[PDB]
């Protein structure tokens, strides 16, 4: 759930 | 089995769930791969050229084939970028 | 999220449990966490010094510690020999 | 499961 959102910060 | 164990076994399931019998990923598997289980990064990747980019950097030879180590290269540099920005804006 | 997202936070959060604030481990936090993660691996190796091997090929600079990136390296090496084992054996 | 079988066999 957080590995989820950093991806979406890194996107 | 201790969490570290059932994440290592996840990786290794998941690169065989998407190579199939033949042991290796085409470009047509990363791409599948990097939807079903990073939904919220190609597509918020602005860049239609996504996947060609990353596979770049994976196939030196250029014979269209990731295996299981280059695999592994690709979850470590996402892995240790998102560990970055967490240690910097989260921990 | 996915089984893919799953297992790397498991993993980062791995390090960070072990890691401490310090942000590294030592040779005693990496024998600790070999010792719950893994428990069936080390003791199973029948050499007293183990431990000590390992960190001496993560320990590239000689400071005693060990960050992110070698933890990711130690890893990826056991996740790679255990796929090399299992693709010859248990497949 | 089957990563703790084959770690076994490393060591």
């Amino acid at each position: 759930s957080t590995v989820h959102e950093i991806l979406s910060k890194l996107s | 089995p201790s969490q570290m164990e059932h994440a290592m076994e996840t990786m290794m399931f998941t690169f065989h769930k998407f190579a199939g019998d033949k042991g290796y990923l085409t470009k047509e598997d990363l791409r599948v791969l990097m939807e079903k289980e990073f939904p919220g990064f190609l597509e918020n990747q602005k860049d239609p050229l996504a996947v060609d980019k990353i596979m770049k950097d994976l196939d030196q030879c250029r014979d269209g084939k990731v295996g299981f180590q280059s695999f592994f290269s690709l979850i470590a540099g996402l892995t240790i970028a998102c560990n970055d920005y967490f240690v910097v804006h989260m921990k």
